[PDB]
């Protein structure tokens, strides 16, 4: 604190945010939202172009957050030593938090397949309930969730030995290999022979791959934002936490697939 | 049995278990009293001496042999509680030969209670269903929200095994002075047990919410002697 | 009967905790690769020896005497523990410690698959069961640091021998040793056993799956002080889940899909050990690594009993011996010989072979979908 | 302008309405909802 | 254009922190008032205020749990006192996602429109607190009212989640120069642990009823027994919040008393490090039990067995708690300001409550209290005498230093008075009505269980009147608040010493343990420009 | 948006940390890219100057008021909490040294001076 | 002699520049030796530093707790004559009468309850 | 984990140190503080401390605090037996003489 | 002698801690031998009484 | 110029007098549409929430 002219910038290495009105437009966006939800249900609306609209706006407010999040960090220059640290503690508490409603959805597949009830007769999947052939589709969606793990190392380790083609290659194969996911897995949605209303069986099948869905839809659009911030030099070799925090949620996807495999497709 | 005016304590015992609840309740309240005389003593010594005082001891703040005397002595308690109260819950039970038994289905707002004995051959059982008198029709001297126009009629010193299910909703069957309280679920059959030493009325109410009329189910048992449940039997 | 299968709980529990609570307090008298791989080795060996005469006693005896022999052992053990102020000393404790884990390992395995006659619910009740080694694993150290740390030394033996205590009224109230019963008819010999290669098969497969662990805490560059007390809460994490989980699934996955899996991924999981080169790398195999151990088992453990009612006579004992023997196998050789290599080739080249040898020998247990019936 | 009245998000001096009336109508309104309810649901089901 | 961008457009942690207190008011005025109605019907035998509706008796109650548990004492103790103390206390200038602050705050009044929207739009939501499954179909409760309150329970749990990751991620990087954490107060301790609870018990009530909207409304049968469901499951997946939430709303509380336990008997608390071990535990212990709450349903014995042993475990560590806040008022020297009568009212009170819970923890008694008024007298003792009386020694704790403006003290006793009364006429004759074998969740009850019943509705009119003169205490300190610290020493927060003379004393007057109450009398917007240094 | 620096002696605002620019095919580097709060360290870092101090109070002598315990502050006032002489003997007390006014620490005795920078 | 005499009754109502002069005028009178000093000189002496005064008086005085025990009083009067007034107005069903509590009497004497502590549902 | 006669050596050590008024009214403040009763000599050093610093109501209150630390009024009148010449000569007046 | 005082606050502790027992022991052993035992009299004398009217 | 704009909108964002999402001669196009069809959905939400308190249904 004796350097010469030290008055004139901060003396603490943290970040002021300026007044912003986001936080208060979400709240309102998800109001409408689940008022709209609660009575388009049972009546009272009829036409379903204002369910649409909130959901859009939610989304464009979330879309609006994250550009004043990418101008703090790549055009004003506040990001140091410990916000990126508090940063990454961020995301990881999370994960973990959307990792623990997957284990509620296990606890409930757990609790009725172990003691199943006297009206089903008592058998996994159920008498007049074809289950889904575990050697086929749902083989191809393992390897390619593998190979997409694989494939963004190779990106994440030609930016720190400066390569730039090489870096893009990476994210567009990995784009483009969970998008095949999702492919597959809504044309297996078109070729099945039991609904969400037919069981208990086909009611948390429904509701524990459904959720995965919505939760890899999130990774196509996270890695195009990184695609597309890599074409325009926003980039540095040592300075890039859109990858990491991107990486992070790809692994735990793959691992939760791996147990939503050998305890939904295999046992039984 | 009846509940009374200004009530303090508990109803009055006719079954083994409702005993053993109170001895245990009992047991535990001496340890209670105890520790709440303590607390209490302790803090009527700080008022009395330590009030607006001139010194001030800054340097009594660890502690060594006090802080392992508050950490050993509860646990001692704890266990002298536990001994009795899994004595109690693994020995009393209906470990031998049930003599009776009574299907009582709980629907939304009454009661029906089957005996599954005394079947003929062509499906005879004896069933009936309880509902609450409304205040308009009761007669001189029946008590308000309780009375019923049918009753359980059992046996005295007896063995009664009631299995408890439900039509609609969550309900429990409860009989305070028989010391029974179990639920009634939607898709399976809880057990209990009773045996009753006395003769008399037993009244009870529901306990899980069920909707509107939730105040308005109760039950009631009658505990008749052998001659009189044979002519009962012999009627209905 | 479940009263039994918590007993063995406790008994594991209690076991594995003593065994671990040490590793906060090795560090004093120790002032690292040959110095302390005697405290490890001497555990292991002790209950090699022990465990063969234990599964013969078993039939002449019965199972409670053997038990409530293993309690007071640990007792006793405890108690040293308690009074040692030298490094001589504490070899001859862990020794003496040795001979009470053995017995209740043996006896407990052998007489919950005796008590539990049908396939399912043995392996259902036996994960649950194995479950308990995890825990006290993951419990130990924590407590052991932090009743140093504030309460000083010999003050964690004086409440693992209370918990001990405890444990013993339990298990006075419950089995009640008080008479000697043979068992209905004598069992084959530990040669006929050893004769039938499928039995050998599963014990390989759980005495390979454990030499990637034995050989490492040996040389961890451990040995600051809150260190210590989170070191091996990983693998007892992921052990637990591994074998809860698989003890209800592998019935219906098949059990040797289930041992395949398991024993690659355990080979994976070495692999990728030795390209870590700080401290904080090593947390992310460790979690794989006892996953891993666990699905190996938990389904097959449970198949020794299938094979010995299904070629052999229903007398246990021996053969629970015969796997626990491979349990402790890899433990008793790791740290007397992998140094060695260590200065013969490497630490890295070692992990890599084992993990290789981990890879190779996954194949070998496709045999065991359908064995011959007698 | 920072002194004891200046984090306050209402106004408490210099003021053409007197405060009391904002006090008291907050407290009024917040303990008069609760029974709006009441007679909205007893008024649409028979009872008075 | 200034307001709007410091009052809606908001960045500052100590902004916030007052909208939460203005909020808090309001959401604790409506549940009170819905529990006077609730107990001026439970007077007299018959059907006297509601006429015969026994709908809008179980709304009433519902509205009154779900508001004065989620919209009153979890704002107040979260975010009134964690986000004004935390950062001053730990030396940060702001928390690291302010924005986030703001959005928690903002999602409560969109919360509060869907609660009050489904009490009028229908019949309503009498389903009790805990929302049964078999209950809260379409057959019994067929409408937007039950659905519209299952969305007031998931805008919360985001604001609580949200607020808790942030509060978990500024205690660990944005400390001063010489705070390693170990040396941190307690309050912080207390935050830190009630956010840890708040991250793993929220996904599982989210996960429950969500199921449960399904069920309702898209006909998936999780929970209906004609296809292979059972209601238990919502059970457990309710009780696993159920539980840690009871804890939440508690330690937070305990960290206050701490500090008034140190200030007006000045000694430092009596062993620092077994309160945060004590603390850990009761966290740790809170998940590890939550099948206590149902013994009725069919359990197994060996189930009963493991938790009546797990729940009686709790009662070591916060005995802990209780002799060491009598350890650390033993030796001192006490004067009786209004905050020390209310932690002491706090130490008898809450230890009645609480010995009340060894007597149900036991499967074998809980068949004669499951379901009674034991059970509501009960926690009421650990709820409204034990987390409102903490929050009430706060707020006349540091309003002084937030506000800058004193407060009569003659008004304040009295309303601690009529409150203590109150509170204990209230809630101790439950007791024997759960006794002697009163149902809970009846409109009207026998004739025999009358006396008692008009014990209870007498209290109620003496709180109401304590909350009308906590209104005008609150009059009295914005007006004339600066005239009112020369009408007695309430004012000063440490009195002089023996030997410490009145001009010395007048010269050397502020003597803390945390960075609190050092700070100006309004805490400045920007308070740390330069570091704070501890050694 | 004016002359870039080289060292931390060219710093003399928030307008001199701008830097060039990367060329067409190339992954820009750190010394290519950094605008505010960011650069300053990397410039303070390249050198051994650290911007940012996180050494702990003086816990070595104690102070009179003859000899007071100098404490360095970019206002008129900074929160100094004493521990003790030996540095962990004294409880943590609070003082607010001030251009007109010394702390002096009621327990101890330490007596605390503010040198205005 | 006047200026320090009888400061027990004049200390808290002179200004704050009446009261920096005496204190700067016994700080010169003590550097004499004692036993020179008067006894008005060593009351003063006494008042001015430890005294009831300032920061040292009490927080309850005796005018106060009458104020708070009547201000409890008559908060405790008023919710007693708004409850009595929501008392007289009530439904009573036509149980709640001496002669009906009476009729039930009979019969649990009949039917035995309560062999124990004892029946009675007369409550008028 | 000190003795008496430690006690009674550091307090004298510290009180013989005394610049100022703040300093000899802190050292006083935590000399009663403990559980043992400051010894005879130590008081001794004290009125001397505040007499160099030129105070006279800190040395009658230091006696007045004596009346409150011991347990009787015995210990009380037998302090006042000995502490009796350095009273005489400093000139220091106790309060129950001077009626204050 | 009597100007030699050294431990007077541990002495308190044990006779407030060695006071606050006795109290607690004393109201807790009339709620077993005054509350308790009699109405379990009363209990027992009442049903050895139901019993011989049945004998006759 | 060329790719490397970056060097001349970090000359820009600093030195703007104006909130960061109000500053590029483009965020009329984002927050012209998204503030007037929020002031829309806001407006419907509580026209049907009302509407549906005295029990009309479409
Ligand atoms: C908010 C306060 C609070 C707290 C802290 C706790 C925690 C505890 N609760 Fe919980 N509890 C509630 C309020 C609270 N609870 C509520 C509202 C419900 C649900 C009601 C409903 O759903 O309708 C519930 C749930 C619930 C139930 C289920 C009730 C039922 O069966 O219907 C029970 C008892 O069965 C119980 C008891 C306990 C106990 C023993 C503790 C323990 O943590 C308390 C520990 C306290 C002490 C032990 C005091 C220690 C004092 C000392 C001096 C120590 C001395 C040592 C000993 C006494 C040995 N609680
Ligand atoms: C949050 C805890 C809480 C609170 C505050 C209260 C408040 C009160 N409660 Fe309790 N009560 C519960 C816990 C609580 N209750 C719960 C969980 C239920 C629902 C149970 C179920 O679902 O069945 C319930 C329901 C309930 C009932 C209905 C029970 C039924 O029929 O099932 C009854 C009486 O019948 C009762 C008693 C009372 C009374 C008389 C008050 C009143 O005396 C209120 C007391 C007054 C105050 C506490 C003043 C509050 C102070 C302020 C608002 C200022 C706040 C201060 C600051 C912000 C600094 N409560
Ligand atoms: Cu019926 Cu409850
Ligand atoms: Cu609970
Ligand atoms: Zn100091």
């Amino acid at each position: 604190m004796r350097i010469q002219n030290r008055e004139n910038l901060q003396l603490f290495p943290f970040h002021l945010v300026t007044n912003s009105p986001w936080p208060l437009t979400t709240s309102l966006a998800l109001m409408s939202l689940a008022l709209t939800l609660g009575l388009t249900m049972h009546g009272y609306i009829g036409n379903h172009l204002w369910l649409f609209l909130a959901i859009s706006l939610v989304l464009s407010s979330i879309f609006l957050w994250v550009r004043d999040v990418v101008i703090e960090g790549t055009y004003l220059g506040d990001h140091t030593i410990a916000v990126r640290k508090g940063l990454n503690i961020g995301f990881m508490l999370f994960v973990l938090s959307e990792i623990l409603i997957f284990a509620a959805l296990f606890w409930s597949y757990f609790h009725s397949a172990m003691g199943p009830t006297i009206e089903i007769g008592c058998q996994w999947p159920p008498v007049g309930i074809t289950s889904i052939k575990p050697t086929e589709l749902p083989l191809l969606n393992t390897i390619i969730l593998l190979a997409s793990g694989a494939t963004v190392t190779w990106a994440h380790h030609s930016i720190l030995y400066k390569d730039r083609q090489g870096t893009l290659v990476g994210l567009f194969i990995t784009t483009l290999l969970i998008i095949l996911f999702v492919g597959c897995q809504v044309l297996e949605y078109t070729w099945a022979t039991f609904t969400i209303a037919d069981s208990v069986f086909g009611s948390i099948f429904y509701a524990g791959t459904g959720l995965h869905f919505i939760h890899m839809v999130m990774l196509i659009v996270m890695l195009a934002i990184c695609y597309a911030r890599m074409y325009f030099y926003h980039f540095t070799s040592n300075h890039h936490l859109g990858l990491e925090t991107t990486i992070l949620y790809l692994h735990v996807l793959d691992i939760i697939w791996l147990f939503l495999y050998i305890v939904f497709y295999w046992w039984g | 049995d009846v509940p009374t005016p200004w009530g303090i304590f508990f109803q009055d015992s006719a079954t083994p278990n409702m005993e053993g609840i109170i001895e245990l309740h009992n047991n535990i309240m001496f340890y209670l009293v105890l520790i709440l005389t303590f607390v209490s003593y302790i803090l009527y010594t700080i008022i009395y001496n330590y009030s607006n005082a001139t010194i001030v001891h800054k340097y009594m703040n660890h502690g060594q042999l006090i802080e392992i005397v508050w950490t050993t002595l509860p646990a001692v308690i704890l266990l002298i509680i536990a001994f009795p109260s899994f004595i109690l819950l693994y020995l009393c039970d209906e470990v031998i030969s049930p003599a009776m038994t009574i299907k009582a289905i709980g629907l939304q707002w009454y009661w029906k209670y089957e005996y599954s004995d005394f079947i003929n051959d062509d499906g005879e059982i004896v069933e009936f269903e309880s509902y609450v008198i409304p205040e308009e029709l009761l007669e001189d001297g029946q008590l308000r929200l309780l009375d019923v126009d049918a009753s359980v009629v059992v046996p005295v010193d007896t063995h009664i095994r009631f299995i408890v299910s439900s039509a609609d909703v969550i309900h429990d069957f409860c009989v305070p002075a028989l010391g029974v309280k179990v639920d009634a679920s939607p898709g399976r059959l809880n057990q209990t047990s009773a045996l009753i030493q006395r003769e008399g009325v037993y009244y009870g109410q529901c306990s899980e919410l069920c909707g509107v009329m939730h105040s308005a189910m109760p039950i009631k048992i009658e505990a008749v002697s052998l001659y009189e449940f044979i002519n009962w039997l012999d009627e209905q | 009967r479940k009263l039994i299968l918590f007993i063995v709980f406790l008994a594991l529990l209690l076991d594995n905790m003593l065994l671990t609570v040490v590793v906060p307090i090795i560090p004093s008298y120790l002032y690292e690769n040959v110095q302390v791989g005697l405290l490890f080795a001497s555990k292991a060996t002790v209950q090699l020896i022990t465990n063969p005469f234990i599964g013969l006693l078993t039939n002449r005896i019965g199972y409670p005497i053997p038990i409530f022999a293993g309690f007071c052992i640990m007792f006793v053990s405890t108690i040293m523990f308690a009074f040692s102020s030298s490094y001589a000393f504490l070899l001859i404790a862990r020794s003496l410690q040795g001979i009470g884990s053995s017995c209740s390992s043996v006896a407990g395995m052998g007489m919950l698959a005796s008590v539990y006659t049908d396939d399912e619910e043995r392996g259902n009740v036996m994960g649950i069961a194995l479950g308990g080694l995890a825990m006290g694993v993951l419990v130990g150290p924590p407590f052991g640091s932090v009743l140093y740390e504030f309460v000083g030394k010999t003050a964690p033996f004086l409440v693992l021998a209370a918990l001990v205590l405890l444990d013993g009224a339990i298990q006075l109230f419950v089995l009640q040793p008080s008479r000697v019963q043979p068992e209905s008819q004598k069992g084959t010999p530990l040669t006929t056993l050893l004769k039938d290669p499928y039995i050998l098969i599963a014990a390989g497969s759980i005495c390979f799956a454990n030499m990637g662990i034995a050989m490492l805490e040996p040389a961890l560059p451990i040995w600051r002080k809150w260190q210590l007390g989170v070191a091996f809460l990983p693998a007892s994490i992921s052990y637990l889940i591994g074998t809860n989980i698989f003890g209800i699934l592998a019935h219906k996955m098949g059990r040797w899909l289930c041992a395949l899996l398991g024993m690659i991924i355990v080979g994976v999981s070495i692999l990728c050990i030795p390209f870590a080169k700080n401290i904080y790398g090593l947390i992310a195999p460790n979690f794989g690594v006892g996953f891993a151990i666990g699905m190996v088992d938990s389904s097959m453990m449970p198949i020794m009993g299938y094979l010995v009612d299904l070629r052999h006579v229903s007398v246990y004992g021996s053969v629970y011996a015969i796997a626990d023997v491979a349990f402790c196998m890899g433990y008793a050789i790791g740290p007397s010989a992998g140094g060695a290599i260590a200065k013969a080739i490497g630490f890295p080249w070692l992990m890599t072979i084992i993990g290789i040898i981990d890879i190779l020998f996954a194949p070998l247990c496709f045999f065991l979908r359908s064995p011959p019936a007698k | 302008d920072v002194g004891p009245y200046s984090n306050l998000p209402f106004k408490v001096k210099n003021r053409r309405v007197p405060y009391a009336v904002p006090h008291f109508l907050f407290f009024a309104i917040g303990m008069g909802i609760p029974f709006f309810a009441c007679y909205v649901q007893l008024k649409r089901s028979g009872s008075i | 254009m200034n307001y709007i961008n410091r009052w809606l457009f908001s960045t500052n942690a100590k902004d916030i922190a007052v909208l939460y207190f203005i909020f808090a008011l309001f959401c604790g005025l409506l549940g009170s008032i819905m529990s006077l109605i609730l107990r001026l019907e439970l007077s007299a035998p018959g059907n006297q205020i509601l006429m015969g509706n026994h709908q809008l008796f179980n709304v009433v109650a519902t509205a009154h749990a779900v508001l004065m548990v989620f919209f009153l004492v979890m704002p107040a103790a979260i975010g009134f006192f964690g986000n004004y103390l935390l950062p001053l206390m730990i030396g940060a200038s702001d928390m690291s996602f302010a924005r986030l602050n703001n959005i928690s705050f903002w999602l409560l009044p969109p919360a509060l429109v869907s609660l009050l929207a489904s009490a009028l739009i229908e019949n309503g939501a009498g389903t009790g607190w805990t929302v049964y499954p078999p209950l809260a179909g379409v057959q019994s409760h067929s409408g937007p009212s039950v659905d519209l309150a299952i969305f007031a329970l998931h805008l919360t749990s985001i604001s609580s989640l949200l607020g808790a990751i942030n509060f978990i991620t500024t205690t660990l990087n944005m400390r001063t120069i010489g705070m390693t954490m170990s040396k941190l107060p307690l309050f912080v301790w207390a935050v830190v642990f009630t956010s840890i609870l708040l991250l793993l018990s929220l996904p599982v009530l989210s996960a429950g009823v969500t199921l449960l909207l399904l069920d309702r409304n898209f006909n998936t049968s999780f929970f209906e027994p004609a296809g292979g469901g059972d209601p238990i499951l919502y059970q457990h997946l309710f009780w696993f919040f159920g539980h840690p939430e009871v804890y939440i709303l508690i330690i937070p509380g305990f960290g206050i008393i701490s500090h008034i336990v140190s200030t007006y008997s000045k000694k430092p608390v009596f062993g620092a490090i077994g309160m945060v071990y004590a603390m850990g535990s009761i966290g740790f212990l809170g998940l590890l039990v939550w099948s206590h709450h149902m013994y009725t349903v069919g359990l197994d014995v060996d189930s009963r067995a493991y938790f009546t042993s797990a729940t009686m475990v709790i009662a070591v560590p916060t005995g802990i708690k209780i002799f060491s806040w009598l350890a650390t008022l033993y030796g001192g020297s006490i004067r009786y300001t209004t905050p020390m009568l209310y932690a002491f009212a706090f130490l008898f009170l809450f230890t009645v409550g609480g010995l009340s819970g060894v007597v149900l923890s036991n499967a074998s008694l809980d068949i004669a209290f499951h379901d009674t008024y034991y059970v509501i007298g009960h926690f009421h003792y650990v709820l409204s005498l034990g987390a409102v009386f903490s929050l009430f020694a706060g707020y006349y704790y540091w309003s002084p230093l937030i506000t800058g403006l004193y407060y009569n003290n003659n008004l304040a006793n009295i309303q601690f008075w009529l409150l203590f009364i109150g509170t204990n006429v209230t809630f101790f004759p439950m007791h024997f009505l759960g006794l002697n074998g009163m149902p809970r969740r009846i409109p009207d009850y026998p004739d025999a269980f009358a006396g008692w019943n008009a014990i209870s509705s007498f209290g109620s009119l003496i709180s109401i009147i304590s909350v009308i003169l906590f209104a005008y205490v609150i009059y009295d300190q914005l007006v004339n608040g600066l005239t009112n610290k020369q009408l007695s020493t309430n004012s000063l927060f440490k009195n002089p010493d023996f030997i410490e003379s009145n001009i010395i004393f007048n010269d050397n007057s502020i003597k803390s343990s945390s960075i609190d109450f050092l700070l100006t009398s309004p805490p400045l917007p920007h308070t740390f420009n330069t570091p704070a240094i501890q050694s | 948006q004016f002359k870039t620096a080289t060292s931390i002696a060219e710093v003399e605002g928030l307008e001199n940390l701008v830097g060039p620019g990367a060329k067409t095919g190339t992954v820009p580097t750190d010394l290519e890219q950094a605008t505010g709060l960011e650069r300053y360290e990397l410039l303070g870092k390249l050198e051994g100057i650290e911007v940012f101090d996180e050494t702990p109070l003086e816990a070595v002598r104690k102070g009179t008021m003859k000899d007071p315990i100098l404490i360095d502050s970019y206002d008129d006032y900074r929160y100094v909490g004493c521990t003790g002489v030996p540095a962990d003997s004294h409880n943590i007390e609070w003082l607010k040294p001030t251009t007109e006014k010394n702390a002096r620490c009621w327990e101890c005795g330490s007596v605390y001076k503010l040198n205005f920078l | 002699n006047a200026t320090v005499t009888n400061l027990e009754k004049r200390w808290e109502d002179l200004p704050e520049t009446d009261q920096k002069d005496i204190i700067s005028q016994l700080s010169e009178r003590q550097k004499l030796p004692w036993k020179d000093l008067t006894l008005s000189e060593k009351k003063a002496a006494w008042y001015i530093s430890f005294g009831e005064w300032g920061p040292r008086r009490p927080v309850h005085t005796k005018e106060d707790k009458l104020y708070i025990f009547w201000g409890t009083v008559i908060g405790i009067v008023i919710s007693a004559t708004i409850f009595g007034a929501f008392r007289y107005n009530r439904n009573v069903p036509k149980t709640m009468n001496r002669e009906w509590q009476a009729a039930s009497d009979e019969y649990l004497k009949s039917k035995n309850a309560e062999p124990f502590t004892g029946y009675s549902q007369i409550q008028s | 984990e000190e003795t008496y006669e430690e006690f009674s050596q550091r307090y004298e050590k510290e009180f013989d140190e005394a610049y100022d008024l703040f300093e000899v009214q802190r050292v006083l403040n935590n000399c009663f503080s403990y559980d043992i009763v400051p010894s005879p000599a130590v008081i001794g050093k004290a009125l001397n401390a505040c007499r160099r610093v030129n105070d006279y109501a800190t040395a009658v209150r230091v006696f007045e605090g004596l009346k409150h630390k011991v347990e009787t009024k015995e210990q009380y009148d037998a302090y006042l037996e000995e502490l009796k010449d350095v009273r005489e000569e400093l000139g220091i007046d106790l309060k129950e003489e001077l009626f204050p | 002698s009597l100007t030699r005082i050294q431990g007077s606050v541990k002495r308190r502790i044990l006779t407030d801690i060695s006071v606050g027992l006795t109290l607690g022991f004393g109201f807790a052993s009339y709620w077993w031998w005054g509350v308790h035992k009699p109405t379990v009299a009363h209990r027992e004398n009442y049903y050895i009484e139901l019993a011989k009217k049945k004998k006759a | 110029t060329a790719t490397e704009k970056i060097i001349e909108l970090q000359k820009f964002y600093q030195s703007t007098n104006k909130p960061i999402y109000a500053a590029h001669p483009r965020s009329k196009y984002y927050l012209i549409p998204y503030f007037g069809l929020l002031g829309v959905s806001v407006a419907a939400t509580l026209f049907y929430t009302g509407r549906a308190c005295f029990g009309i249904k479409d």
